[PDB]
């Protein structure tokens, strides 16, 4: 019988697939059953998942009891329908296997809000995304992620609000927290032509929106210019940033403090002084947070 | 298999459109306008002061409301009026509510 | 499209009892308004079966219960003593009958 | 023999952000030793311009010049002059180029019906009226994706018939006329300088236009007036 | 305030067409309308298009009068062609309207 | 011409050749679809029974 999800519009959805030790290593999947007989299917044990669904399902790991779970996210109108976890083995739905379906549906009157979800960033250049979360779960452990298939269905972690980066993320990476009352800010520079991808704004609140965002690593030439790698550092700001703040940081696990520098007039536009490990040069626009880029 | 152009809610009018995939013959398929006004006539004119005339004229220009003065009370939005009740000496002014069940602070 | 959603289809064998839970976008006035399980009958509209401001009609008195969990955001209708007549085409909403803001269950009792 | 100097467009500031004054000094005597030079009223100096030309294959000698410089550098009246010396000017020749509004009311027109009859080919028209001055810049997007620019035709801004100096503009593309069951939407994006954005794109598909079924369906009732 | 009413004329060859724009039989002014250069095809190599504009008011398109698009090229059997529009040139447009005076029988969300 | 010939298109243009038009030569066109005025069907629906949604 059907195990009704109520889910929301640019929320996600957990399917808590529990079976028995008869199929623990039977190769476990998730069909969708469709308007005739057939089960598209959405992921596998054995390698598949689908062209629509990229970036966002996530097969964890099983248990002992074999009660893997799968997690979708930034769901739209058409995932509305009855999803099937099953245990056969070739990955398809057949008869003689153990299904337990479920009931998506996935109501449009949400009050989830619309964050953009493709950035676009230039090579070397700058992201400043933000994810929304739970209003009420302020006060909550943030985290963020990677993307690596479904198969896999990985998501490790690559910063917190705690502070812990991961090593290979040092000197370009900021997780913020303003503006709060609503969101958390995340800031990502020293971008790569393979770190383009699907990026989760995941939270340790209750109820959980895991947000994806998606990074779209463009050819480009950097808005900001700085020295290449090196007492006194500039840094080079275009005219479009006139309204905005410009400012250094001192980066490090917990994120930027202030340091102060002297403004010029009309220089080839604006120019800013480091008077005085990794340290970047941003820029802020009243809350929010934009164009950053980053010196040795 | 419709798109919705217009979901006014303080007319009340709702214009969709769709187009009819015809029987296999050339380009001959239609599109259409679908409008769905839903008339109050029994609401005021203002129709948070209820102590004006009813309403006869129901004015609908369905491009000043594809882009005021509302004929239907919104659902969600909640309402209000402040009346005059006394209870002995004062005249204490308190804050009403038209629609019930939307003004439910939280 | 209105955004109820409940079980599409029950099944239940006659004497046995029914949990019917529908839910609905738990906004201000989704909590607070009038929640409805009407029995849309033949030739027309729904008659109000049990409400959820506390009628409950001549048919479903000592049988049924609608109660309203506004922050898990649902509210379920719990009916004993099912029999034949039990039968037929349901509507679990909200507001008022005739507005939709509603969703079907079919109900079907069995021998 | 000919020093002519063309400045930039508007269709190069919105396309590259490149800004550059440029004067072809073609067709003179087949000679090296002619130096480029671009001078401003002030006095300031330019950049690194290379890139020359090879003999005309009616055997002169063309080359060119660039100086770029930036955007407000230019709509701010900073008149330019190119010098060259060559071997039969005894003298550098100097020839100068300079700067000398209204909004674009911007409508798309869908294919006629005696066009979807054919079977064939199906133009859909942008059109670009009522602005002052010229030099435009038009684009064709089909799902947020530049198309081919073979593939539409751009007009010039000839001047307006009914309104004194306000140029119009048209602009064409021509799809296949088996696209116009299932739509795909066609954008086409202006740029002008009387905008915030510079860009006023619009869109029409087969899902806009004329409907010819209408039905209105008004129902009324006593006990209405909450618009579920 | 107005309407530029265009003429399309496409898929010809070679170069050189006249386009003239009539009312009801008396040629209009030639500083009304505006007639383009020719130009060739982006699609198709061997042809051409060009256009035209006529500039009417809002009121002279909203009474009747058809202003006709009469064009001139040296491949037509008659060697003039011409087409025309009005304000009802369109197509049927069915009503369909549908006054419910019913007060309980009610709507759908 | 054939009656169905008419009931499927056919602009049928009429040419007209006289030495005493603007430019020598108009032509006029029908088809079956060039009046057919805006049919209307209002629809009164009081007191009535349907229970279908509107
Ligand atoms: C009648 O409508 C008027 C405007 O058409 C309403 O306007 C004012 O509404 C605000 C909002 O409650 C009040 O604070 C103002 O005091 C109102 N102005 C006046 C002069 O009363 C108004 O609410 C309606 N009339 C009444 C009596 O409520
Ligand atoms: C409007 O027209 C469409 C297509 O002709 C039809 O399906 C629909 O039922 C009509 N609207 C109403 C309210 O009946
Ligand atoms: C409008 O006409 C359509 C088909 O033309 C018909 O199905 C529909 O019932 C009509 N709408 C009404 C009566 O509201
Ligand atoms: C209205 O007319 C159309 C065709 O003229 C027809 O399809 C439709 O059923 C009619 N409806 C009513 C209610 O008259």
């Amino acid at each position: 019988e059907p195990e009704l999800v109520y889910e929301d519009l640019r929320g996600s959805v957990t399917f808590h697939c529990a079976l028995g030790p008869e199929v623990a290593n039977v190769a476990k999947f998730l069909c969708r059953q469709s308007s005739g007989e057939n089960c598209d299917v959405v992921v596998n044990t054995l390698g598949k998942r689908a062209p629509a669904f990229e970036g966002r399902i996530l097969l964890n790991p099983q248990d002992k009891d074999g009660s893997f779970s799968v997690v979708i996210t930034g769901l739209r109108k058409e995932d509305a329908g009855r999803y099937l976890c099953g245990a056969h083995s070739d990955g398809q739905l057949q008869e003689g296997s153990p299904i337990q379906a479920w009931q998506l549906f996935v109501n449009e009157e949400s009050t989830i809000p619309r964050s953009p979800t493709v950035v676009k960033g230039v090579a070397g250049g700058s992201v400043a995304v933000l994810c929304p979360y739970n209003r009420k779960e302020s006060k909550s452990i943030k985290y963020w992620c990677l993307w690596e298939g479904a198969q896999n269905g990985r998501c490790p972690l690559l910063v917190d609000s705690e502070g812990w980066v991961k090593a290979q993320y040092e000197g370009r990476l900021s997780l913020l927290e303003e503006p709060g009352n609503g969101t958390f800010t995340v800031i990502l520079n020293q971008l790569t032509s393979r770190d383009a991808g699907f990026y989760w704004c995941l939270t340790n609140g209750d109820t959980l929106w895991r947000t994806t965002v998606e990074i779209k690593i463009i050819e480009g030439e950097p808005n900001l210019k700085v020295p290449g790698n090196v007492l006194k550092v500039p840094c080079h700001f275009p005219c479009k940033f006139s309204s905005y703040e410009k400012y250094w940081c001192k980066w490090n696990n917990t994120g930027c403090q202030a340091l102060p520098s002297q403004d010029e007039g009309p220089s080839k536009s604006r120019l800013v002084s480091l008077t005085l490990g990794w340290y970047w040069c941003g820029v802020k626009q009243g809350h929010f947070y934009g164009e950053t880029a980053a010196v040795y | 298999e419709r798109i919705v152009l217009v979901d006014n809610k303080c007319k009340c009018a709702r214009i969709t459109s769709r187009i009819i995939r015809s029987s296999e013959d050339p380009n001959e398929d239609i599109v259409e306008r679908n409008i769905r006004i839903i008339v109050p006539l029994n609401n005021r004119e203002n129709i948070s002061d209820p102590t004006s005339p009813l309403r006869t004229r129901f004015v609908y220009h369905l491009s000043d409301l594809c882009k005021e003065t509302c004929y239907t009370y919104d659902r969600n939005k909640c309402y209000t009026a402040v009346v005059p009740l006394v209870y002995g000496g004062e005249t204490k002014m308190v804050e009403t509510a038209l629609t019930p069940d939307a003004c439910y602070p939280d | 499209k209105s955004p109820i959603f409940g079980p599409e289809e029950v099944n239940s064998v006659e004497g046995n009892s029914v949990s019917i839970t529908c839910y609905y976008p738990p906004t201000s006035v989704n909590r607070h308004t009038r929640k409805y399980w009407c029995r849309q009958g033949a030739r027309g509209g729904c008659i109000t079966l049990i409400s959820s401001e506390g009628y409950v009609s001549s048919k479903y008195a000592g049988r049924a219960n609608l109660t309203n969990f506004p922050e898990n955001g649902t509210f379920v209708v719990n009916i004993a003593q099912l029999s034949q007549d039990d039968s037929g085409r349901y509507k679990c909403g909200l507001g008022i009958n005739s507005r939709g803001l509603s969703f079907d269950v079919s109900l079907e009792v069995s021998q | 023999i000919r020093v002519f100097a063309i400045p930039p467009s508007f269709a190069s500031i919105f396309l590259t952000k490149s800004t550059k004054l440029t004067c072809l000094v073609t067709d003179l005597t087949t000679y090296d030793s002619v130096t480029i030079s671009w001078t401003r009223q002030n006095g300031e100096a330019v950049k690194t311009h290379t890139n020359i030309s090879e003999s005309h294959p009616n055997a002169t000698f063309s080359a060119v010049g660039e100086a770029s410089i930036c955007e407000d550098d230019w709509n701010s009246g900073e008149r330019f002059t190119c010098t060259v010396t060559h071997t039969d000017l005894p003298s550098p020749l100097k020839q100068t180029i300079s700067r000398p509004l209204h909004r674009p009311d911007v409508y798309l027109l869908p294919p006629a019906r005696e066009q979807l009859n054919l079977r064939e080919s199906a133009t859909i028209t942008c059109l670009v009226t009522g602005f002052s001055p010229a030099d435009v810049f038009v684009q064709w997007m089909q799902r947020g994706q530049p198309l081919s620019p073979e593939k539409y035709v751009t007009s010039a801004p000839m001047p307006e018939p009914q309104a004194p100096g306000r140029y119009f503009a048209h602009s064409i593309l021509t799809v296949s006329e088996e696209e116009w069951n299932t739509g795909e939407t066609y954008t086409c994006v202006v740029a002008h300088e009387a905008l915030p954005n510079r860009v006023t794109e619009r869109t029409v598909d087969k899902s806009t236009g004329k409907p010819t079924l209408y039905n209105v369906s008004l129902v009324m009732s006593d006990t209405a007036g909450t618009c579920y």
